RNA sequence: GAAAUUGUUGAAAGGGAAGGGCAUUUGAUCAGACA
RNA sequence: CGUGGAGGUCAGUGACGAAGCCUAGACCGUAAGGUCGGGUCGAACGGCCUCUAGUGCAGAUCUUGGUGGUAGUAGCAAAUAUUCAAAUGAGAACUUUGAAGACUGAAGUGGGGAAAGGUUCCACGUCAACAGCAGUUGGACGUGGGUUAGUCGAUCCUAAGA
RNA sequence: GUGAACAGCCUCUAGUUGAUAGAAUAAUGUAGAUAAGGGAAGUCGGCAAAAUAGAUCCGUAACUUCGGGAUAAGGAUUGGC
């Protein structure tokens, strides 16, 4: 029940998390990178046309020896792909997150995904058989997801410090002789 | 709808091979009800299951 | 130590890096030197390939075993329709090279040379020289004034020239446009020629004559990635070989450590930017003249066009030029004709020809006739005949 | 588990002598 | 968006040429379904059985150099379905499919 | 509930390595005589 | 200087929080190290004088365990081949039914057995793990049913032998 | 069925349609082929591939332990009605 380094009011927020589900931790960070601080209903389109096709995820820090795609282009990136099977899981869970959103009476407009995050998940183990009459192992790599969504808001900022001045002896000097010449 | 010990009981009911038993596709209710030979022995009766023909083997040319 | 048998290495140094063309246009290097005594003329012209045929002609050739007998040589056409002066532009010399000083644009350009501004014109708002248009307002004081600095200052005047690829079969409807020299008269008469010329046409007869040598630059056919064997045609290793046989088995020695540029390697073969020279023309025809193909001695009504079509380019219905043998390019490309650099007075420059025949059968196939009244004659009547 | 065993031997030629 | 049914034609030749011997009746299909959202825009393409058997009837590559089809848009009874219209290819049963051109069917 | 290894957040640097020693400029952070 | 344990003392510390852990927060010492603040936690620990030893790690192709870069990379390419529709289902390239096209081609991809396995046989429910993709299916998981002899074998006889 | 033939090829009864798939068709590969003129000039070496091939009739040398060599070598024919 407690998530990881956050900085929104959660008066404002709803989360969801799903844990131990069997994807690959590589590509799910991929696809949650891609949708960190986007505007909910933008990112449920975007996940939509990607299953279809139309769009790509950039491919970032797990991406050595990977094809090109001319559906980078529009994030700034050469190497892209198309997680379905990331895309389906981080898909699920935003829709629990909305869900407890509205539960909570929070106004289904403003939300965003102020907090997204996988890291990894203990391996589950198998065997392959190798030619010597040699095993190795056929891993897996399982992950664990969070996400928070949180209403946006307009910036209220104000009472600052005013930052008294310290004048020394020779400058109260100066003023008050500037103020003697002129007004 | 799972109808694979039906075209097995059928087989050996109507005696021939599996190759040869025909199920009718609009009668997938009735047949997954039959889990003896005795209805598999009372469908072939209704026409449920039929007995396919054997392909033909001309010696005319011969 | 010493390679046993010495041999000449694969392939030349002065091509290299063996890549792709920058751009489907090659680029005309160099122009002709200028003399301002004669006339004001271009330099070079732009087309498009479309195929070859036979030709069969005598030879004069003084000395030759073959002087005064029939020879067959081939060619190949260029379709070249006119070309439309749209601006000119004035070049200074400074210590460290040319440069441009002004571009005087004419005042209504047509759709297919606008077309080359916009990749996206299906969706466009078609804005493209719509301020500047507005500056030949009632007097135009703003152009003359501009066209002024380049009789003041630009030592090389050179003109802007759009392709009219509407009336070429091609499916394209974008129009080329590159930059020819002006040669010949004072820099005062360069830029007023331009300048009468502006939305005028010039066509082929008044650039090339008939016997003059030619040069020409196009882009390569292209075949992509390319081994070792056929890029550089190096030898292949005997049948017995373990993991392949038409590579290169040497890459280099123990020093310097390091795989030399010199070594053959796989990679583009293709689309390279390439300049013949020494192009000989043979014919300069008219496109609205029947009997393009004809000749003194064949005297028969009958184009350019062999029956059916170029393959892959289709009719020819405008000017074109026909020249000995081969232009680098494929067909339906844009090539570049470009007059030569110096005065060749050899035999073969100076020799002058006059055709006996050209060819049109059909380059679909073995082509037995050479005109539609041809075929019906040998045949006589067919079925499907009425 | 996983049995282990001398994993190629020979098959190595012989050098300078 | 309308109810609307049309006979074709569609020259496979020039489809499948060079194709490999062991995919071209399946690849036909695939033309089939590309053919008919061309003309019908719709991504939803259902092939009748009897279809099916006019394209396998001379083995994997021994497919029509022409086949003369009959394309039917109508509408999804389905709930949620994804596209409100879909199409639907039958044979058409001529002596040669060859020298027909496109025409409209009418509904009764 | 340590370390290796890992995700998000924040600060900083980055022309064919990174790390360290003497000295200072800049950013952040700490203590105080105090009467 | 530091560690496990032992005899004396500080009528030493502590559930109002002992030991352990984390902290580009602070102080003492040339150093080995000692000391304090904060956070986490939950039950026992230290100063000084002495006694004792299974008493300090960067290596040993060190022992046991855990984890990386390589890397979403090499790769899942033998045995001719799949396709259309409905049914079921959250979900169908892979299950069920129907139509089509193919293969084994009677020293078969058919029908039984001997050694060996031991319930894999059949039914109902069912998919977390296994079927190096998938799965609603399975030789998988849970629960049960099933193998009928005067005549077929063993048993009885003897062979090389024990 | 073909044929001398439980050779190779096609089929009937019966049985499977099982081996991760979709998309393009670069270089280098593995497997299968074909090449104008020359015909071993390649290579340590005809390594590899090619050419010959069934059946009927004719013809068949040296040497020989008289049994063989021998399918020697070299030719001709072949369908349908």
């Amino acid at each position: 029940a407690r998530y990881g380094a956050t900085s929104t009011n959660p008066a404002k927020s709803a989360s969801a998390r799903g844990s131990y589900l069997r994807v690959s931790f590589k590509n799910t960070r991929e696809t949650a990178q891609a949708i960190n601080g986007w505007e909910l209903t933008k990112a449920q389109k975007y996940l939509e046309q990607v299953l279809d096709h139309q769009r790509a995820i950039p491919f970032r820090r797990f991406n050595s020896s990977i094809g090109r795609t001319a559906q980078g282009k529009e994030f700034g990136v050469t190497k892209a792909r198309w997680p379905a099977k990331s895309v389906k899981f981080v898909q699920g869970l935003l829709q629990n997150a909305a869900a407890n959103a509205e539960a909570k009476g929070l106004d289904a407009t403003k939300l965003y995904v102020s907090h997204i995050q996988v890291n990894q998940a203990p391996k589950q183990r198998r065997r392959t058989y190798r030619a010597h009459g040699r095993i190795n192992k056929y891993e897996s790599s399982p992950s664990h997801i969070e996400l928070v969504v949180t209403e946006k808001e307009e910036a209220v900022a104000k009472a600052a410090e005013k930052k008294v001045v310290r004048l020394t002896s020779r400058q109260r000097g100066r003023i008050a002789a500037q103020k003697r010449i002129a007004a | 709808a799972n109808l694979r010990t039906q075209k097995r009981l059928a087989a050996s009911v109507v005696g021939v091979g599996k190759r040869k038993v025909w199920l009718d596709p609009n009668e997938t209710s009735e047949i997954a009800q039959a889990n003896s030979r005795n209805a598999i022995r009372k469908l072939v009766k209704n026409g449920t299951i039929v007995k396919k023909a054997v392909t033909v083997h001309s010696k005319s040319r011969t | 130590s010493h390679r046993k048998y010495e041999a000449p290495r694969h392939g030349h140094l002065g091509f290299l890096p063996r890549k792709r063309a920058a751009s489907i246009r090659a680029r005309v290097k160099a122009f002709p030197k200028d003399d301002r005594s004669k006339p004001v003329a271009l330099t070079s012209f732009l087309g498009y390939k479309a195929g070859m045929t036979t030709i069969v002609r005598d030879l004069d050739r003084p000395g030759s075993k073959f002087h005064k007998r029939e020879v067959v040589e081939a060619v190949t056409v260029v379709d070249t329709p006119p070309v439309v002066v749209v601006g000119v532009v004035g070049y200074v010399e400074t210590p460290r090279g040319l440069r441009s000083l002004t571009t005087v644009w004419a005042e209504h350009l047509s759709d297919e040379v606008k077309r080359r501004f916009y990749k996206n014109w299906y969706k466009s708002k078609k804005k493209a020289f719509t301020k500047y248009s507005a500056k030949y307002a009632q007097d135009g004081a703003g152009i003359e004034r501009e066209l002024a600095r380049i009789k003041k200052y630009a030592s090389v005047v050179r003109v802007l020239v759009h392709t009219q690829i509407r009336k070429t079969p091609l499916a394209q409807k974008k129009a080329h446009l590159a930059e020819i020299q002006l040669n010949g008269g004072s820099i005062s008469e360069k830029v007023d020629w331009a300048r009468e010329h502006f939305e005028k046409t010039v066509a082929v007869d008044s650039v090339f004559e008939q016997n003059e040598m030619i040069d020409a630059i196009a882009v390569t056919k292209g075949h992509g990635f390319e081994g070792v064997t056929h890029r550089w045609g190096t030898k292949k290793l005997p049948r017995k070989t373990h993991r392949g046989l038409r590579k290169v088995a040497c890459i280099g020695a123990w020093h310097p450590a390091h795989v030399m540029w010199s070594v053959a390697r796989a990679g583009q073969r293709g689309y390279h930017s390439r300049t013949s020279i020494n192009h000989k023309i043979y014919r300069v025809g008219k496109g609205d003249d029947e009997a393009n193909g004809a000749t003194s001695f064949d005297r028969t009504k009958k184009t350019i066009t062999p029956m059916g079509g170029f393959v892959h380019y289709g009719e020819i219905k405008n000017d074109f030029i026909m020249v000995k043998g081969c232009i680098p390019g494929n067909r339906k490309r844009i090539v570049t004709l470009r007059k030569s650099l110096y005065t060749n007075t050899s035999r073969k420059a100076l020799e002058e020809v006059s055709l006996k025949w050209i060819d049109t059968a059909s380059k679909f196939g073995k082509g037995r006739f050479q005109t539609p009244a041809e075929k019906h004659a040998f045949m006589g009547t067919l079925k499907k005949d009425l | 588990h996983h049995p282990r065993y001398v994993v190629l031997a020979s098959h190595l030629g012989r050098m300078m002598m | 968006k309308d109810v609307v049914t049309r006979e074709y034609t569609i020259n496979l030749h020039k489809r499948l040429h060079g194709v490999s011997f062991k995919k071209r009746a399946p690849r036909a299909v695939k033309e089939i379904k590309k053919f008919a959202k061309l003309h019908m825009g719709t991504d939803d393409v259902r092939l009748a059985p009897e279809l099916n058997q006019a394209i396998w009837k001379r083995g994997v590559k021994g497919v029509e150099y022409r086949l003369r089809l009959r394309i039917s848009r109508k509408r999804n009874e389905e709930e949620d379905a994804k596209n409100p219209l879909f199409s639907y290819v039958e044979p058409v049963l001529v002596a040669s499919a060859k020298g027909l051109q496109t025409v409209v069917v009418e509904e009764d």
